[PDB]
């Protein structure tokens, strides 16, 4: 099929889900806890084993009360009714969620390869043909995204998984959105923002193609394109105006980057009237068939080691803490839908 | 080197949304 057919389907399917949310697909004492994989201010993600199935999945673990006092009670309701209602291959699946007197819960599917964060820091840059790949599943995805009205708002290494076949997926829908028209929320990660959220205007998808430059900018060059000590610093950066490109940059890639991490809305790819075929025409694309990674049939170049399917060796240690469930019933009114 | 710069900054490790 075409990707207008592709998509004119895959709305139809999201419509359907996000109209009629799955609710209570699961309960806490049908898993096991085996690992925290990790924990900040948004909440805990552990490594848990279904004893039904025997199946590993991430179990993400939010606190009512904590999301209550980070005014994340909204961000939590879009992240839980936009991940029930998508399916695409480059997207971690959310196979059940509830809730109880305290928590939070959305199991996730859980790939043992980690994030692309480990990968880059770890071997330090990829070659433009190893980033061309991510960046391609990327563009597909958002494609995907903002033609069901979605802002994704979080892209960075951190936030892609790599599965057993070296393609990746996109996880962490805290901030993603469902918004016809523009919207002001400041939101999303200090390196990775617009200038026109930094500077608190309504904005808009384009703020997605221009993390996509920093995405790429960062695969290739083994650091972000606007960096310092302090967020405040890296705001003066991206602000200015400038950007500058090690000297190992391709032509087209200089060029595609240009594009993306482009002030000017009016002239940013992904934003003008031919969209996402801007990005994908671009010289720097020429040998990506873009059909033949949709239907995972590209080599990956690189593939994670396989050690298991509930192995956490790319994974940091994090202090294990319990999992309090009150006898009474917390933020009954707030998280009523989730 | 710029490298040298960003390995030296506070900012390797995991970033946190803000």
């Amino acid at each position: 099929e075409s990707v207008k057919e592709f998509l004119a389907k895959a709305k139809e399917d999201f419509l359907k889900k996000w109209e009629n949310p799955a609710q209570n697909t699961a309960h806490l004492d049908q898993f096991e806890r085996i690992k925290t994989l990790g924990t900040g201010s948004y909440g805990r993600v552990m490594l848990v084993k279904h004893m039904e199935t025997g199946n590993h999945y991430a179990m993400k673990i939010l606190d009512k009360q904590k999301v209550v006092k980070l005014k994340q009670i909204e961000h939590t309701l879009n992240e839980k009714r936009i991940l029930q209602a998508v399916n695409f291959p480059f997207l971690v699946k959310l196979e059940f969620s509830f809730k109880d007197n305290s928590n939070l819960y959305m199991v996730l599917e859980y790939l043992p390869g980690g994030e692309m964060f480990s990968h880059l820091r770890r071997i330090g840059r990829f070659s433009e043909p190893h980033a061309r790949f991510y960046a391609a599943q990327i563009v597909l995805t958002f494609e995907y995204l903002h033609s069901l009205d979605l802002i994704y708002r979080d892209l960075k290494p951190e936030n892609l998984m790599i599965d057993q076949q070296g393609y990746i997926k996109v996880t962490d829908f805290g901030f993603a959105k469902r918004v016809k028209g523009r919207t002001w929320t400041l939101c999303g990660t200090p390196e990775y923002l617009a200038p026109e959220i930094i500077l608190s205007k309504g904005y808009n998808k384009a703020v997605d193609w221009w993390a996509l430059g920093v995405l790429i900018y960062e695969m290739a060059a083994g650091y972000p394109p606007f960096f310092a000590d302090q967020p405040i610093q890296i705001y003066e950066k991206i602000v200015s105006g400038k950007v500058r490109f090690p000297s190992h940059f391709s032509s087209d890639l200089k060029d595609l980057l240009r594009n993306l991490l482009q002030v000017d809305l009016t002239k940013r790819f992904g934003n003008l009237k031919n969209g996402v075929n801007d990005i994908k025409n671009h010289k720097w694309f020429a040998t990506t068939d873009w059909i033949a990674i949709y239907q995972r049939k590209v080599e990956a170049p690189f593939i994670p080691k396989f050690k298991g399917p509930g192995d956490t060796s790319n994974f940091d240690d994090y202090e294990e803490e319990e999992i309090r469930v009150s006898i009474n019933e917390k933020c009954g009114k707030e998280f009523s839908e989730f | 080197t710029t490298y040298a710069d960003f390995i030296a900054s506070g900012r390797t490790g995991r970033r946190n949304a803000i």
